[PDB]
RNA sequence: ACGGGGAAUCAGGGUUCGAUUCCGGAGAGGGAGCCUGAGAAACGGCUACCACAUCCAAGGAAGGCAGCAGGCGCGCAAAUUACCCACUCCCGACCCGGGGAGGUAGUGACGAAAAAUAACAAUACAGGACUCUUUCGAGGCCCUGUAAUUGGAAUGAGUCCACUUUAAAUCCUUUAACGAGGAUCCAUUGGAGGGCAAGUCUGGUGCCAGCAGCCGCGGUAAUUCCAGCUCCAAUAGCGUAUAUUAAAGUUGCUGCAGUUAAAAAGCUCGUAGUUGGAUCU
C-alpha cells in the first residue's frame, strides 16, 4: 500500500509528478516534441498555397475518392494535405490559389474513411466554402 | 486607465443535457401558462431561485445562534416576504426549501396584470404592459418581467395617457374618424 | 417631470466672477475664440525654432 | 521609478475618503504636511464632497483663494492641504 | 484518384423551386403555438407518416 | 516564465490561467560611459562603439513611436493621421497659462443586461372537452385551429418641428406631424438511424457522387447522399477549428490498481527518509 504519515508531502508530491509523466496527454501537452511536430505550431488556422489537386482512396470497408488539395504553408514553408469538403467543392479551388485550413476536428487524428489527412479548407481566395456552395459569394475576378 | 466599470454578470445557466424529453415538456407548460417568450426566461427564474436555495443551505450549516445566522436569515425571508413570494406567518429558513419556480412566476407584471382583470389574457398582458398602457404608481412600466412589490399590488393601473385610460385616442381612431 | 439644478446669484458682477465661462456664454456674456487646439499647437512650435523677437512676426 | 510621485490614483486612494469609482481616474494626492497621507483629510474633498459648498474642483479653488478657510488659526490657500486628526 | 467525377449527383439533380407559403409566427407567438398543439388541445410522433 | 491582488471550472478535495487599466520590478534598437540636479547611469539629455537609416553643392549636418493617431511588415489574429481642457487631476513665478495625462465622439455580434416580429371580437366548422335529454338533440358554459372568413382598436421601428443633453455636439429620455393586413414593416442557424428531440414520406443517384466526431450509410424499392414537403432544437443569434476545466474514482491526499486483463525488484543485508508497545492526578 501507499505510506500514509504526517510527513510523508514530500514523498507524495514526487511520485506524483514521477508518474504523471505515463500519462501520455500529459506527456504529449508538456514534453514539446509534439509542438515542434505539429505544422500549424500551435495555431487553429493557418493559411498556405496550393501546390496540387489529390485524391486520396479511402479506407476498407468503403470505396470511394475523397478530394484533397496539398498545401504549403506560408509561415513556415511545411507541406500539408487538406480534404476538400462538401459536394463538388473541389471544383472551386484552382492550383497557386491562397486557402484557409483548419484542423478537421480530433485535435491532430485522422478522421473517418480519409487516411492520414489531419486537415480541412475553410476558405479559397478570401471567400469562404459555405458561400461558394450556397450560392451567396462569387470568385473574384 | 479609464473611468469605467467591468462589473457585470450572466443571468442564467443552460441545462447539462440539451435533450431530455422530461424536462424539454415541463419549461414549454411554463412558458405556455405564463406566456413567456423563450426558454432563456425560465431558465433565468431558475437561476435566482438556485442561489437563493444555496445561501440557505450554507446558512442552515451555521449554529442556530450564530450571529451571521441571525442577521442574513432574517434579511433573506424578509427579502423573500416583501414580494410576496413566501409568507408572513412562515419566517423560517426551513420553509425556503418549499419554494418553486411558480411562486416566482406569479409575481411578475405580465402575469399580475392579467390577474387584474386588465388584460383579456396573458398574452393581451405582455401587449398591454410592452405598449406602454400600464403604471405602478404613477410611473410607466414597461418591462414585462417587473417582479411586483406587495406593497405595490393596489397600484398597477392603465397610464393616464394612454386610449383605455383618460388620454385622447391612437393614430387609427383619429385617422378612421377623419374617413368620414 | 424634470429634474435639473439652480443658482441665484445676489448680482450680476458676482454671476460674472463666479459662473464657468460656458454658462456665461449661453446668456451671452462671453465669447470664445475661434481658434483650433492644431492651430495653436502648430504656431507654438514654429516659434521654438526662432530666437528674438523676430519670434512674434511668424506665422 | 527615479524620484517621487505626485498622483494619486482613484482605487488606492484612502477607502474613509469615500470616493466613488466613476468620477474620474485620478484623486487629490495630498501635499506634504503635518500630516501622513494615508490619515489625512485634503481641503477639497471636505469643501466639496462632504459640506458641498462646491460643485467642481475650480470652485474649491475660487472659495480658498479668497482666504475664507483657516485651518487652526492660520490661511491656507492650498486645495490639498493634509488636514487631520484635532484640526 | 481520378478527379473527374466531382459534383456528379449535386448537377445531375433536377431543379425544383421551393413552394411559398405563409410566414411563420416569430417568439412569443410561435412557442403559444406550440403549447397549444401539444397540451392543452390533443404513442406517435409529429412527423408521423400515415 | 515579469511577480502579486486576481480569472475560469467545481459536491468535498482539486486542475488550469494571470502580456492586460491596481501595487511592486524592468526597459526605451544593442552594449558602455557621463553632465546637470535633492533625485537619472535620464534617452520626447549628451558622448562613443555595433546595426540600420536621412539631406548634401561630396566640404559637411542630423537620427531613435515598447507616447496619441497613422503607415509598412508579420501573421489565424486587433479601431480615427477626429473634438476639448467643460469633468478627474498634475505642473509652473501661477485664482488667469499648459497637459494625445485625462475626457468626448468615430469603428466595434470580444463579452454582459433589458427586450419587438403581433393582440382582440364576431362568425362556421376538423372539432374538443363539460351540463341535460337512455338515445336523436339543445347547448350562451369553457377551449384549439385551415381559417387564402370578416372587423376596427392598439403600438413602435422608421421619417421628422422643437426642447432637453453637451465645452460644442451626437445618443438616450420628453414631445407635435406622418407612419401596419398578409408574398408584409417576410428570423436565422443547424438537424430528422442511434448516442440525442424530430418522417422506413415523395423525386434523383446507384460502393459513383457524397455523408459520417463514433457505430456506420451508399452495389436499381438509400429511415443516413442530392432536393421538395413536413417535422424540432435554440433564437437576434446559431454552427466550425483550437487551448483549457468538469465528466476522469482514466493520476486516486479525500480516492484507483499489481494471481490470470498493464503491473511485486532473483534473494538478503544496509545508511538517509518514513513509522514506532504499557506506564506518572
Ligand atoms: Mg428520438
Amino acid at each position: 500500500g501507499k505510506c500514509r504519515g504526517l510527513r510523508t508531502a514530500r514523498k507524495l508530491r514526487s511520485h506524483r509528478r514521477d508518474q504523471k509523466w505515463h500519462d501520455k496527454q500529459y506527456k504529449k501537452a508538456h514534453l514539446g516534441t509534439a509542438l515542434k511536430a505539429n505544422p500549424f505550431g500551435g495555431a487553429s488556422h493557418a493559411k498556405g498555397i496550393v501546390l496540387e489537386k489529390v485524391g486520396v482512396e479511402a479506407k476498407q470497408p468503403n470505396s470511394a475518392i475523397r478530394k484533397c488539395v496539398r498545401v504549403q504553408l506560408i509561415k513556415n514553408g511545411k507541406k500539408i494535405t487538406a480534404f476538400v469538403p462538401n459536394d463538388g467543392c473541389l471544383n472551386f479551388i484552382e492550383e497557386n490559389d491562397e486557402v484557409l485550413v483548419a484542423g478537421f476536428g480530433r485535435k491532430g487524428h485522422a478522421v473517418g474513411d480519409i487516411p492520414g489527412v489531419r486537415f480541412k479548407v475553410v476558405k479559397v481566395a478570401n471567400v469562404s466554402l459555405l458561400a461558394l456552395y450556397k450560392g451567396k459569394k462569387e470568385r473574384p475576378r | 486607465p479609464v473611468a469605467r466599470s467591468w462589473v457585470c454578470r450572466k443571468t442564467y445557466v443552460t441545462p447539462r443535457r440539451p435533450f431530455e424529453k422530461s424536462r424539454l415538456d415541463q419549461e414549454l407548460k411554463l412558458i405556455g401558462e405564463y406566456g413567456l417568450r423563450n426558454k432563456r426566461e425560465v431558465w433565468r427564474v431558475k437561476f435566482t431561485l438556485a442561489k437563493i436555495r444555496k445561501a440557505a443551505r450554507e446558512l442552515l450549516t451555521l449554529d442556530e445562534k450564530d450571529p451571521r445566522r441571525l442577521f442574513e436569515g432574517n434579511a433573506l425571508l424578509r427579502r423573500l416576504v416583501r414580494i410576496g413570494v413566501l409568507d408572513e406567518g412562515k419566517m423560517k429558513l426551513d420553509y425556503i426549501l418549499g419554494l418553486k419556480i411558480e411562486d416566482f412566476l406569479e409575481r411578475r407584471l405580465q402575469t399580475q396584470v392579467f390577474k387584474l382583470g386588465l388584460a383579456k389574457s396573458i398574452h393581451h398582458a405582455r401587449v398591454l404592459i410592452r405598449q406602454r398602457h400600464i403604471r405602478v404608481r404613477k410611473q410607466v412600466v414597461n418591462i414585462p418581467s417587473f417582479i411586483v412589490r406587495l406593497d405595490s399590488q393596489k397600484h398597477i393601473d392603465f397610464s393616464l395617457r394612454s386610449p383605455y385610460g383618460g388620454g385622447r385616442p391612437g393614430r387609427v381612431k383619429r385617422k378612421n374618424a377623419k374617413k368620414g | 417631470k424634470t429634474t435639473g439644478f439652480g443658482m441665484i446669484y445676489d448680482s450680476l458682477d458676482y454671476a460674472k466672477k463666479n459662473e464657468p465661462k460656458h454658462r456665461l456664454a449661453r446668456h451671452g456674456l462671453y465669447e470664445k475664440k475661434k481658434t483650433s487646439r492644431k492651430q495653436r499647437k502648430e504656431r507654438k512650435n514654429r516659434m521654438k525654432k526662432v530666437r528674438g523677437t523676430a519670434k512674434a512676426n511668424v506665422g | 521609478a527615479r524620484g517621487p510621485k505626485k498622483h494619486l490614483k482613484r482605487v488606492a486612494a484612502p477607502k474613509h475618503w469615500m470616493l466613488d469609482k466613476l468620477t474620474g481616474v485620478f484623486a487629490p494626492r495630498p501635499s506634504t504636511g503635518p500630516h501622513k497621507l494615508r490619515e489625512c483629510l485634503p481641503l477639497i474633498i471636505f469643501l466639496r464632497n462632504r459640506l458641498k459648498y462646491a460643485l467642481t474642483g475650480d470652485e474649491v479653488k475660487k472659495i480658498c483663494m479668497q482666504r475664507f478657510i483657516k485651518i487652526d488659526g492660520k490661511v491656507r490657500t492650498d486645495i490639498t492641504y493634509p488636514a487631520g486628526f484635532m484640526d | 484518384g481520378s478527379l473527374a467525377r466531382a459534383g456528379k449527383v449535386r448537377g445531375q439533380t433536377p431543379k425544383v423551386a421551393k413552394q411559398e407559403k405563409k410566414k411563420k409566427k416569430t417568439g412569443r407567438a410561435k412557442r403559444r403555438m406550440q403549447y397549444n398543439r401539444r397540451f392543452v388541445n390533443v404513442k406517435k410522433g409529429p412527423n408521423a407518416n400515415s
